[PDB]
RNA sequence: AGUGCCUGAAAUUGCUGAAAAGGAAGCGAUUGGGACCUUGAUUCCAAGAAGUGCCGCCGGUUUGCCAUCUAUCCCUUUGCCUUCUCUCUCUCACCAGGUUUAGGCUUUGUCUUGAUGUAUUUCCGGUUCAUCUUUUUGGAGAGGUCAGCAUCAGCU
RNA sequence: AGGAGUGUUCCUGUUUCCGAGCUCGGUUUCUGUGAUGCUGGCUAUCGGUUCCAACCGACGUCUUGAAACACGGACCAAGGAGUCUAACAUAUGUGCGAGUACGGGUUUUACUCCUGUAUGCGCAAUGAAAGUGAAGUAGGGAGAUUUUGCUUUGCCAUUCUUCGCACCUACGACCGACCACGAUCUCUGAGAGAGGUUUGAGUUGGAGCAUAUCUGUUAGG
RNA sequence: CAAACUUUAAAUGGGUAAGAUCCAGUGGUUACUUCAUUGAACUGCUGGGAUUAAUAUGACUCCAAGUGGGCCAUUUUUG
RNA sequence: AGCAAUGAGUAGGAAGACGUGGGGAUUGUGACGAAGCGUUCGGCGUAAGCCUGCGUGGAACAGUCUCUAGUGCAGAUCUUG
């Protein structure tokens, strides 16, 4: 694939006073205060999130790389993107061992399929 | 920034998909909206609707009132979307052939003893892909207990709506409203 | 079902669904039926006519049973008791008897019509239609008590 | 017996679908792509199959099968066929024709699996 | 009691 | 939370024995088995022997 | 689409499918070019029937010059003939609006800023034109800015009520199976019947979704005041010099 | 499915046996809609109260 | 893990490093600066080693394309008989007769047995050979990214 | 505008010039629908996470109105507010359909499975009560059928007469109550027949019952 | 000179109508109506007519929320 | 998949998603290091959130389809620390 990319946003959208206090923490919430400047919209403060901003059907979820990831568990689990390779690069999980990683990893190389985390656990 | 009514961007008032989770319905659909998308004929175009009907409006037509609506036009099949009973009343079940979603157990072995065909929606489509000398029915909607209640709200001049009332006879919502002795009749 | 309810994705909103005006208070306009003689008047005409006030002479220690009375119609009968039907229909001599007491019914009223195949009918009571439509169907009528 | 019916039971739950994100894919052997469609898949429709590299050390090229309008359906020991083929462009010619023998509308995905098979030992 | 329901009981 | 919560489900029989139908019918045909096992070795479905 | 039977593997259900694909392309095959026979005669009598307007429309205008000459070598005055067709533009925006002029503006299909539409005229139409005439700017058109709105700016409206889609006016075929029952096969014989104003005004004027036209080139004067008064505004209908401003908003 | 085919009954000592039987009608019947719901509503049944 | 001792968050506090600061600071949008992190593709043709060990050829084993012959499914009743079940079907207390099931039998017109062996799996000894994989040695072949100029299509 | 290809056979354009009466037909080269063409730098830039600078912007709640000289809020963690039961109701999903759903018998023992006799609500309403207790027609209409207009074996007509479902609109008949009659009989009664600016939550070849969930009303902390 | 006088009398607003739910011709029903097949209303059949000003345009039933402190501006206007 | 038109919003209504503790079914991870925690190693999603490198840690946890609820906090002169 690798499609041009284009991204409208590459800003996080940090919810309204996370900087202020420290109870308030940066995951979005809708102000929906009824004095609130930032849903009325006043120029010069925090953006909303509107569907306006939505990437594009053809790339949504689209690596740097031009892949999209599919995590994977065990060795029998990759055979799965062995002819979507060229479309699928595979992220080794977060629990795996030192063992299971150098099946899997030497198992990959077997099939042609990319693997994103590699030197992963030496 | 345009002068328009909703902007519509206006919606559908009737249902646009079917709700059941029912398998053999929604293959039932899938059938007869390639059969109305591709074969031109209204027929196939009304029976895809009314295959995704709620139950009230997929009432069940009796025996007795079949024969009745079928009865100058013997030869022609008789298309049902809902359910088929028996009368109890009917004492001679007159033959027919009905198409019909389901026939409640009486009314299959009533039919299929006197002579007459007893068809699924999809066997009509093997016979009659365009809806050829077929009769559409459909059993009256607007008949009952609840329906009674709809309308002018009892209490309004010349109204024939029942009112919500937990128990029957007098003491209940039978004085003061109801008779002029009791302050006005109504 | 809590996942389902309005409660779930109203979550989140301050008012909550009752709005930030009027508010949630614990009881505006009274307890049960209260205030349906003054304020609450306007629904009671319309929706339930004739709720206030007193009509019929009382009956002390009314007792259902004294009158109990199940009623078939004419026009059912037949599925009352289906082979005697195709003997009843033969022969031009005797009748299949209908003792509508055995299914448990007292009075038959001659709402629908019937087959006219000669038949007895034997009921606690009959109406006055009843008895006009099993004479023409060339049945008798007889009375238990 | 039907394709669509046995589909509307198991087109959404059954032990082998595997998601992350959008994505979802399909573990069972009698499946080209390993995508979840009726086409595709195993389970659901009649004479499925499968280009599998053959599990002995991964050496060669297997064609699963079943027996053709349905024959055997009920006995899955004796259903279930196999036919060996060595990894080469040449044997894609006896391939490409015992596909279409079987399906001809899955010949060009065979085509594209069997090109990448190839490529594939442990 | 608001709307047409039965008068509760 | 109150011991009187309304814990049991009466489901009519007719449906009951409907659904034992269907899922029995699901006990032949290994589409619906090998989906839902391991149908290998396995010679037949419905695997009946002998008393 | 003919589909490859594949001569190295055969099937029965599929010898159907190749069979009716004959029939199919060669019914294709034949229409195609039977309808191209059709359409090549059509645009033939398209062509010749181009050339008696640009005909009409130079020697209507040498006709009405030796009119107004000869008239006036008597001692009298030509009083010319009134214009049958006007070109309304809307001024200004949606808010704040009467609930009657806010009716009328819909009636001529005039929904937003700097929207074009001809509009006919009659003793009813003027008085409709009464009502709005502050949210509006109106006036005679002219051939060459008929010309340059149908070409440069020209949709037309295609569909059912309910939905229409609103098409580019790229090639006849459009024009020619909507308003065919009239007459009217190419984009040209629009603008004779626009411009003319013809019996079937109402069909091809209905046809055209209204006009959407971006903002002058060099701008208003006022919207507050009339063209009329010596403030030099906007808003009343110019009798000619409505084409002077439309020729900058394309 | 839409047939009743003769059903191979087997030994316990043996992989194959010459005792068949008809299949019995239930195997024919038409729904995992249904099994849902019942089971849902049938496995509270259990439900000690706390 | 060192005795209120498992893991040991935040508020708060000290040091070190890194910046910024003319009567608040934070924040939005847009660049830049400083630290810091991150990237002869894909292949293709010879030779060599390390893998792998298909078919072939035997012994053992299991499927059976296709041409035949044929079963019951199903309905079509027939000749029934047996055991059930329902029934205001008969003198009626009992047998019989219809209705519903099963079974052992019957006349009648695309989910499989038994023979023929297209084909095929598993199993060891092989009998060694294909194959493709990674790699190291040459031979032919360069993607990526950012630009410049050019020609068109749309709008201006 | 960009993974390859072949190439103009059809098609529109521009053009060679041959004939027929500015218009059409035949023919040759050229270009489009079928156009991306040439070339360079870097293999670290491009890009990314952080902090900082600069120009421009930028002062929870009740209320018509809050940045307010309106009230609450020093900081952080954890805890914290439409729930459960009952009575109805509409809506929707599932089962069976004139029906529909305390005990006993089984059992590995709170599940499951089977089952007799009742009752519930429904299948008939109406009167205070004694009591009594049910013939369709017309108009518009889904659809089918027979036939008339258009690119053609398909397209939309209202062109036809044929039957017209649901449902709405208009009017009937029948049942109960009230009012007002009554030929004739086996005369405390029955009843041919014929009514009424009266009235019912009636009727007109029955749809309900059980269950699941939401929403609403009401009682309860 | 007139809010609680008026001969006369605007603008702006309000009603109804502009055909397929229509028009005419002719027969029947009727306890109504007439001195009277005179009328009246309703009906059967037979003709005449497809959008009969402009412009635009697809047009019930059920269930329920919130709300019932409002304020301002141009013109009219009362203390 | 294609074409066109459209896109403000408190009170309020409806739709599709994200997340948390348990039950059923299924696919798995883990003393060669599970949960949790920290972080300028980072990535994806309009967003709720999800995935993941490195460090600490020392024993259990997760994906998918369903069932269920003591299921999401900045505020209450909120409560305890």
């Amino acid at each position: 694939v690798k499609r041009s990319i284009v991204k409208k946003r590459v800003k996080s959208f940090p919810r309204f006073q996370s900087d202020r206090y420290k109870r308030v923490k940066s995951s979005w919430r809708k102000p929906k205060g009824i004095d609130c400047r930032v849903r009325r919209k006043f120029k010069g403060t925090n953006t909303m999130p509107n569907i306006g901003y939505g990437s594009n059907k053809k790339t949504r979820h689209m690596l740097p790389n031009g892949f999209f990831k599919f995590l994977v568990s065990s060795p029998k689990d990759i055979e799965l993107l062995l002819m979507h390779n060229t479309k699928f690069a595979a992220e080794i999980a977060h629990n795996i061992s030192s063992r299971k990683r150098r099946e899997i990893l030497e198992r990959a190389d077997q099939l042609n399929v990319l693997v994103l985390n590699r030197s992963a656990r030496l | 920034g345009i002068d328009l009514e909703r902007n519509g961007r206006k919606k559908k008032g009737g249902r646009r998909t079917v709700k059941s989770q029912n398998p053999y319905l929604r293959l039932l659909v899938k059938l007869y909206q390639f059969l109305a998308r591709r074969t031109n004929s209204r027929f196939n175009a009304v029976v895809l609707k009314r295959l995704m009907n709620p139950k009230r409006l997929k009432a069940p037509m009796s025996l007795s009132k079949l024969a009745r609506h079928m009865k100058g036009k013997e030869d022609h099949i008789a298309v049902l979307v809902g359910s088929v009973t028996d009368d109890i009343r009917m004492v001679h079940a007159p033959k027919l052939t009905v198409c019909a979603l389901r026939f409640s157990e009486t009314a299959r072995r009533r039919l299929e003893k006197a002579g007459g065909e007893c068809l699924t929606f999809d066997q009509l489509a093997l016979r009659r892909p365009k809806g050829s000398k077929c009769v559409l029915l459909r059993a009256a909607t607007k008949s009952r207990e609840a329906d009674k209640h709809f309308g002018a709200a009892p209490g309004t001049p010349g109204s024939k709506a029942r009112p919500y009332v937990r128990s029957t006879g007098r003491k209940f919502e039978k004085a003061r409203g109801r008779r002029k002795s009791r302050g006005y009749k109504n | 079902t809590t996942r389902l309810r309005k409660t779930r994705k109203r979550r989140g909103h301050v008012s909550a669904g009752y709005g930030r005006v009027g508010k949630h208070r614990k009881h505006p306009g009274g307890r049960g039926k209260a205030g349906g003689m003054h304020h609450m008047r306007i629904n009671y005409d319309k929706y339930h006519p004739g709720y206030f006030g007193k009509v019929g002479m009382r009956h002390y220690h009314l007792l259902k049973n004294q009158y109990t009375c199940p009623t078939v119609n004419v026009d059912k009968l037949w599925s009352l008791v289906p082979a005697t039907l195709e003997k009843a229909e033969q022969s031009k001599d005797k009748a299949a008897v209908i003792d509508v007491t055995k299914s448990g019914y007292f009075k038959v009223l001659g709402k629908g019509d019937l087959p006219k195949i000669p038949v007895i009918v034997k009921a606690r009571f009959f109406s006055k239609i009843a008895e006009k439509k099993i004479k023409a169907a060339g049945g008798a009528c007889v009375l238990t008590g | 017996v039907s394709s669509e019916l046995l589909w509307q039971c198991v087109r959404r739950n059954h032990c082998f679908i595997r998601k992350f994100n959008g994505i979802t894919l399909s573990a069972e052997r009698m499946n080209l792509t390993n995508k979840n469609t009726l086409k595709y898949s195993g389970i659901a429709h009649k004479q499925p199959l499968g280009l599998n590299r053959h599990g002995a050390n991964n050496g060669c090229i297997a064609l699963v099968t079943v027996q053709k309008c349905s024959r055997a359906m009920r006995k899955p020991t004796r259903a279930v066929q196999v036919r060996k083929f060595k990894k080469s462009k040449k044997e894609m010619s006896k391939v490409m024709k015992a596909v279409a023998e079987r399906r001809p509308d899955l010949l060009k995905v065979a085509n594209k699996k069997m090109k990448k098979l190839i490529r594939t030992n442990s | 009691v608001s709307k047409n329901n039965v008068l509760p009981n | 939370n109150k011991t009187w919560r309304r814990w049991h489900r009466k489901v009519n029989v007719t449906q009951k024995r409907h659904a034992v139908a269907s899922a029995v019918a699901a006990t032949g045909l290994p589409a619906l088995v090998m989906a839902r096992h391991r149908i290998d070795e396995v010679p037949e479905l419905p695997l009946v022997v002998s008393e | 689409k003919l589909l490859r039977p594949m001569e190295g593997v055969v099937p029965e259900r599929t010898k159907t499918k190749i069979a009716r694909d004959v029939k199919l392309l060669n019914k294709m095959k034949q229409a195609k070019e039977a309808h191209a026979k059709k359409v090549h005669a059509q645009r033939h009598a398209l062509k010749m029937r181009t050339y008696k307007y640009v005909s009409e429309y130079r020697k209507e205008r040498e006709n009405l010059i030796k009119l107004k000459r000869e008239a006036k070598a008597k001692g009298g005055f030509y009083k010319e003939p009134e214009a049958k067709v006007i070109l309304a533009t809307r001024i200004k925006g949606i808010n704040k609006l009467a609930p009657k002029p806010k009716m009328i503006l819909r009636l001529f299909r005039l929904r937003q800023l700097h929207n074009a539409v001809f509009i006919k005229v009659n003793k009813a139409t003027i008085e409709m034109l009464k009502a709005v005439q502050p949210f509006i700017t109106y006036g005679y058109p002219t051939l060459k800015t008929i010309r340059q709105l149908i070409y440069k700016r020209g949709y037309a409206k295609v569909g059912k009520p309910g939905a229409h889609s609103r098409i580019r006016l790229q090639a006849n075929d459009i024009v020619s199976q909507h308003l065919g029952k009239y007459g009217i096969h190419g984009v040209e014989d629009l603008v004779h019947e626009i411009y003319t104003c013809g019996p079937y005004f109402k069909q091809a004027n209905n046809f055209l979704w209204p006009f959407k036209l971006n903002s002058p080139r060099k701008g208003f004067t006022s919207k507050r005041h009339g063209y009329n008064e010596p403030r030099k505004g906007d808003w009343g209908n110019r009798e000619e010099m409505i084409n002077e401003l439309v020729q900058r908003m394309i | 499915a839409t047939a009743r085919p003769l059903v191979s009954v087997y030994k316990p000592e043996d992989g194959t046996a010459s005792g068949t039987s008809l299949m019995p009608s239930v195997f024919l019947s038409p729904r995992p809609d249904l099994v849902r719901f019942v089971h849902t509503n049938m496995a509270k049944n259990r439900r000690q109260p706390y």
